[PDB]
């Protein structure tokens, strides 16, 4: 019996009062609340989940919830808290006290008798080791600490130390140098995540997280690291990546990066990784005057088998030096051409290649990229602008690719002409398509055929019946001719084979579905 | 945009 | 096998034609033997036609044409005899006629016009498109000798081995020569006869790289050339330089273009030499669409081209990859008033520097259409530095919204915002636009306030309601079809004084009759302002033709 009142966003001052005794979960979220009085949720005794972020409350006392024996959940964070009235409370498994404006870590001695606490948000500008001793003992799932904006003044290395978690995501100070010294590298943590990390000084650059980051080498828990908001230069960057590649990490994120100087380090040693995963979003660089490939060199030499690069200007990627280890790619919203990993035949282990959202324009070329990439299963090429010139003859893609997609795309119905033979999933809604040719017989290992979107008036005659594996069809959206000594063949297919079409496909002003038309 | 190195 | 029309013009149906027919009506004027299965051509087949002046024999597989078979058609213009296999010319066939103006022998097996000055008795020719991309590799002066003046002169000379001198030297004057030619051995002497006789000079398929130029005797002679074109062209980093020297010769060249050609380099080009350093001379205008260049991530900033940039008005640079103009460069071209970047890798962090202060000072059209942009207000400001910009065309770039309010430079008259895949418009449009073209998006409504907008383009949307008139005063164009439009407001078209044209087609307009009295009046004796025709939803019988009881 999950009953949920959601007044948030609604500009409340005030705890909404006479809500139903049912409530199970509150979200006040973004108001204008200052207080919390136990008479504003006394009355709520199954409440379960209390939701009262970003709003504005200073103070806190945490006797108000006494009465809500039922809650487990309480995220206060956004807020202004300067003090936590301490108070024995109830077993929660989430609580969220971060973004707030605490001085000293808001630490109750009580919280060490929540046995079942697995999530505790923190907020910070002074850090002692010892105001943690009082949770040491919890074995906690998640801790997110927050840095204020003047923390750094007397700060203690060991501070997190006694910190007990699994996983941990510290929240540094934004718009300052990073001068902090606290050592990041925690016992039992096995995920961390680092955010605001700016290091602009080419002089003595980023000297300071460096070391820090150094020091994780020496926890071989440390299983996976997460980078956000970073602002560095190039040079500072790729020493990052090259301090990370020697640590026991095997999956690696970074996201949101502002780069900009001129990259002079490229000298990379790719030995003694245990990296599975590296991925990259979003990244900005200021222009610059050195060969692009110093960049495009550094990643196209990494011995991982996942790499993902989405959300940059990247306008090219190289062909890796040797036999390359690159097993999935996704290189999904960049700047990519044509020409990408062109005269290749080093990418003959990679299985799955993302290339949506490019710059791609000519399916001939696509297609010869493929060529040696012998154990190429799914390529992803939709959201560019690709067509094909059938004047350019049979395409030469490998006879390993099961599955392609090819939608959002300018192809017209020649793309059936340049098809890798045991195609099983073939997606080419969204492009121009005005019919399907009788080649398309020829795909005998076709089980999913997405053409909707597309300009298909008709179908020849019995174009299904060879389709012996066709197991989902999509037909939708288009501008389908029903009248009757033409649309026979398509709307008994339609209907017999029911189960099939996804969608459902309509006549043409009609509107009418085409599996419900009868000829004579 | 390379810059003529000399 | 024919199926002339109702003038005299013969279409040749059934292309099956073993030859051609017996004695044909002499009142034809024009033929089809377009792609049909001919080999033998005499006069014994076309005799009764000397009022026939339309020859079209294209690709038939003829072998041998009997003479004296051009005299039966007496005065014949365009004579077409395209991809045959007359392997062996000869001047009798350019004997009979008299009045020719169209000579087409590409396609044919031929390796020579014959050592018997050929093209004589045909004073009269303007267009001669002679050669194939097969075997012809001779061009003496006993070649285009009966001829002095024509529009157009194309040369298919791709594997040309041999040219005698002052073969083209004899021509006076020639519009637009255009020759195919793959290696560029005899290129700087089939120059110096033609450079003082052509008008539009075009280059096609020669490899240049390793081009060498030397000062060739042709003399102190001003070249008569003021546009040379360059088609699917090979060139490299020191061979444009030495391009560069050879277009120093033509002092009076206006425009310079490259289509679809190769650079095989990174643009470290040399803007000087030992001897002469390059001049921008009075080119104006430079045309590049689809410049192949393999290293083209690593391209310089063309730092050593900033002594050509002070002086061209117009620049195209169209699917070529092009990430960045760097500000300096974009601060040397003082005169440029015309940027086209169409079809390009431009975000906007990189539009900012190529539009830094100071930039493309006197720039008033930029057109960057398929590129790679996703903010309208960033995109906006951007262009602030750009103080005489008046044209904007960033059509088919993927914006999906726009805020209440930008900022665009204050000039704005024409704004292109098609295919941009918005859903609604905004504040954010400047007031100042006098045309703009939101055509093939998302947008339900049109409400902006647009006091001196003359045009308006907003077809292949789905607006339910027509746009408001009232805030479009001086609207003299509207095309508003393809919209989803059924009714509309009584005496709406009586706001807009000045309409002039106006595109209505398309639209499932109710035609019941107490509510279109209005409309299906308007369109009576505004006819000639009406484009295409508006159809009523329930029948396809046009609503400008309807009147109310
Ligand atoms: C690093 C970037 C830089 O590329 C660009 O800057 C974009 C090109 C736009 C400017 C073209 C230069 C204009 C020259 C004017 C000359 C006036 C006439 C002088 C007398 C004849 O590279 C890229 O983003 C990737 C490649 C983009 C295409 C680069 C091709 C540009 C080549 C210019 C050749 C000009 C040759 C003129 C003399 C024949
Ligand atoms: C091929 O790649 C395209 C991506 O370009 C995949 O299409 C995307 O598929 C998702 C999931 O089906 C679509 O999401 C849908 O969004 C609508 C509206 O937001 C929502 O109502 C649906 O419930 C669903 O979430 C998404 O629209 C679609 N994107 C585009 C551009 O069409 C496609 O699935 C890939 N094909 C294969 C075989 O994987
Ligand atoms: C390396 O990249 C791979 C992407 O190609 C990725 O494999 C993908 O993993 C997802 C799981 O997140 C699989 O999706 C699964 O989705 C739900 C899970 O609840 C279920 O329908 C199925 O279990 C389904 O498999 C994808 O299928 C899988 N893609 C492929 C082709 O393998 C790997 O996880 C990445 N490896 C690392 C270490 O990051
Ligand atoms: C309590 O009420 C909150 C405000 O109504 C909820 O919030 C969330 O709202 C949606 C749905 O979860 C998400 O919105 C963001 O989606 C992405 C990711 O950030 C972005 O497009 C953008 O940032 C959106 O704001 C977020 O999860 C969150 N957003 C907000 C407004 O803060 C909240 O989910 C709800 N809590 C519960 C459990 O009911
Ligand atoms: C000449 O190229 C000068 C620089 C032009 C601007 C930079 C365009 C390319 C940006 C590359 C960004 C790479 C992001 C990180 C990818 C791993
Ligand atoms: C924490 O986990 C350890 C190891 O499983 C266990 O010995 C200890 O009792 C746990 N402490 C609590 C009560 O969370
Ligand atoms: C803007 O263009 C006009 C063309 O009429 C020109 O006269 C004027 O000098 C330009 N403004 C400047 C100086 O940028
Ligand atoms: C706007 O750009 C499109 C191409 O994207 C073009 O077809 C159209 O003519 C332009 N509009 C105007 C009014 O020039
Ligand atoms: C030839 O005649 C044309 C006529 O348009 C003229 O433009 C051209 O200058 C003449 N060339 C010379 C100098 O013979």
């Amino acid at each position: 019996s999950e009953f949920l009142v959601d007044r948030s966003k609604n500009g409340l001052i005030h705890v909404p009062k006479d809500l139903s005794q049912k409530t199970t979960i509150l979200n006040i979220s973004q108001n204008y609340i200052s207080e919390l009085w136990t008479s504003d949720i006394l009355s709520l005794s199954k409440l379960r989940i209390l939701i009262i972020s970003h709003n504005r409350i200073q103070y806190l006392d945490i006797s108000v919830f006494k009465f809500n024996q039922e809650l487990e959940y309480l995220d206060l964070s956004h807020n202004k808290l300067v003090k936590i009235s301490c108070h024995p409370t109830v077993n929660l498994k989430h609580l969220d006290l971060s973004f707030n404006a605490f001085d000293a870590l808001p630490i109750c001695k009580e919280f060490g008798n929540m046995s079942q606490l697995k999530f505790l948000g923190l907020s910070t500008t002074h850090l002692e080791k010892s105001s943690v001793l009082p949770i040491a003992h919890l074995n906690i799932s998640k801790v997110l600490l927050v840095l204020g904006e003047t923390y750094g003044e007397k700060e203690d290395p060991e501070g997190l130390q006694d910190f007990n978690t699994e996983s941990l995501h510290i929240v540094f100070p934004t718009n300052k140098e990073f001068h902090f010294i606290l050592d990041v590298s925690v016992k039992t943590v096995a995920n961390l995540e680092l955010s605001n990390i700016k290091c602009v000084l080419e002089d003595n650059k980023c000297s300071y997280f460096l070391s820090i980051l150094a020091k994780l080498q020496t926890n071989p828990k440390l299983s996976n690291l997460t980078l956000n908001n970073i602002e560095t230069t190039w040079n500072s960057f790729i020493r990052i990546l090259q301090l990370v590649w020697h640590t026991t990490v095997w999956y690696f994120s970074i996201s949101n990066v502002k780069l900009q100087g001129q990259l002079d380090f490229r000298d990379f040693d790719y030995s003694g990784t245990s990296l599975k995963a590296l991925s990259i979003h979003q990244v900005v660089s200021d222009v610059f005057g050195f060969p692009q490939s110093y960049i495009y060199e550094i990643f196209s030499n990494m011995n991982i088998k996942n790499f993902t690069v989405s959300g940059t200007r990247m306008v090219h990627m190289l062909c890796p030096s040797k036999i390359s280890p690159f097993l999935h790619l996704d290189f999904s919203n960049n700047l990519l051409t044509d020409t990408v990993f062109e005269n290749c035949g080093h990418l003959t282990e990679l299985e799955t290649l993302i290339l949506q959202m490019n710059q791609l324009k000519e399916l001939s070329k696509i297609a010869e990229m493929t060529t040696q990439m012998k154990s190429l299963q799914q390529l992803d090429i939709s959201q560019n602008s690709v067509s094909y010139d059938e004047k350019k003859g049979d395409c030469s893609w490998t006879k390993s690719l099961l599955s392609l997609n090819m939608s959002s795309n300018i192809l017209t119905d020649t793309i059936f002409r340049c098809l890798p033979p045991r195609i099983k999933v073939l997606d080419l809604h969204s492009n121009k398509i005005k019919s399907i040719p009788k080649q398309v017989v020829k795909l005998e290992a076709l089980q999913e055929l997405n053409v909707a979107s597309n300009q298909l008036k008709s179908v020849p005659d019995g174009i299904f019946d060879r389709l012996t594996s066709l197991q989902k069809i999509w037909l939708h959206t288009n501008p389908w001719d029903c009248s009757c000594p033409r649309i026979d063949y398509l709307s008994r297919w339609l209907n017999k084979n029911s189960q099939k079409e996804q969608g459902s496909a309509k006549c043409s002003g009609s509107g009418k579905p085409v599996r419900s038309i009868i000829c004579p | 945009x390379s810059k003529k190195k000399k | 096998s024919l199926s002339c029309d109702r003038n005299g013009i013969c279409k040749g149906s059934s292309g099956s034609l073993n030859s051609i027919p017996s004695g044909l009506t002499e009142a034809v004027k024009s033929l089809d033997l377009s792609n049909n299965r001919i080999t033998y051509i005499s006069n014994s087949d076309l005799q009764r036609c000397v009022n026939l002046q339309a020859l079209v024999l294209t690709s038939n597989g003829i072998n041998t044409i009997e003479e004296d078979s051009f005299s039966s058609l007496g005065s014949l213009e365009h004579l077409d005899l395209s991809y045959n296999y007359l392997s062996n010319l000869s001047s009798s066939w350019f004997k009979p006629l008299s009045s020719l103006t169209f000579l087409n022998l590409l396609g044919n097996p031929y390796k020579t016009l014959g050592e018997t000055s050929l093209f004589s008795h045909l004073t009269k020719l303007q267009i001669l498109r002679v050669g194939n991309m097969d075997t012809f590799t001779k061009i003496q002066r006993k070649d285009f000798a009966g001829l002095t003046f024509l529009e157009e002169l194309e040369i298919d000379a791709s594997d040309l081995q041999s040219y005698e001198p002052k073969s083209l030297k004899s021509i006076q004057n020639v519009s637009h020569l255009i020759l195919h030619m793959k290696q560029h051995i005899l290129l700087l002497e089939i120059f110096v006869d033609v450079t003082s006789s052509v008008e539009c000079l075009e280059l096609r398929d020669t490899d240049l790289d390793t081009f060498h130029f030397s000062e060739l005797s042709t003399g102190e002679t001003n070249s008569l050339i003021k546009k040379f074109t360059f088609r699917n062209v090979k060139i490299t980093d020191e061979s444009l330089f030495q391009v560069m020297k050879l277009l120093n010769q033509i002092s009076g060249l206006l425009e310079l273009e490259f289509d679809d050609c190769t650079l095989n380099g990174v643009g470290n080009f040399r803007a000087s030499d030992n001897d002469r350093v390059i001049d921008p001379g009075k080119v104006e205008t430079l045309t590049i669409r689809r410049l192949h260049i393999p290293r083209f991530y690593l391209f310089y900033d063309l730092s050593t081209l900033y002594s050509l940039t002070e002086r061209v008005k117009r620049i195209t640079v169209e699917n070529s990859k092009v990430f960045l103009v760097p500000c300096l460069l974009s601060q040397h071209l003082k005169s440029l008033e015309y940027l086209d970047l169409s079809e390009n890798l431009m975000v906007e962090e990189y539009l900012k520097n190529s539009a830094c202060e100071d930039a493309w000072p006197s720039l008033q059209t930029l057109i960057l259409r398929q590129n790679h942009l996703a903010s309208l207000e960033k995109t906006g400001e951007t262009l602030l530095t750009l103080k005489n910009l008046t044209n904007i065309d960033i059509s088919k770039n993927s914006f999906h919204s726009m805020p209440e309010t930008c900022q665009w430079p204050e000039k704005m008259k024409y704004l292109n915002l098609s295919s941009t895949r918005i859903h609604s418009v905004t504040g954010c449009i400047p007031k100042t636009l006098e045309i703009l073209d939101v055509s093939n998006n998302n947008l339900n409504l049109f409400s902006l306030n647009l006091p001196q907008l003359k045009e308006l383009y907003i077809s292949r949307n789905k607006l339910m309601t027509l746009p408001d008139a009232s805030l479009l005063p001086m609207l003299l164009v509207l095309k508003i079809s393809r919209n989803q439009l059924k009714s509309v407001p009584d005496g709406i078209f009586d706001r807009l004084t000045s309409l002039q044209k106006i595109w209505l087609h398309t639209n499932p307009w109710d035609c019941s009759c107490p509510r279109i009295d209005y409309l299906s009046r308007w369109l009576n004796k505004n006819s000639q302002k009406e484009q295409g025709s508006a159809k009523c939803s329930g029948s396809g019988k046009p609503v400008r033709s309807i009147i109310c009881p």
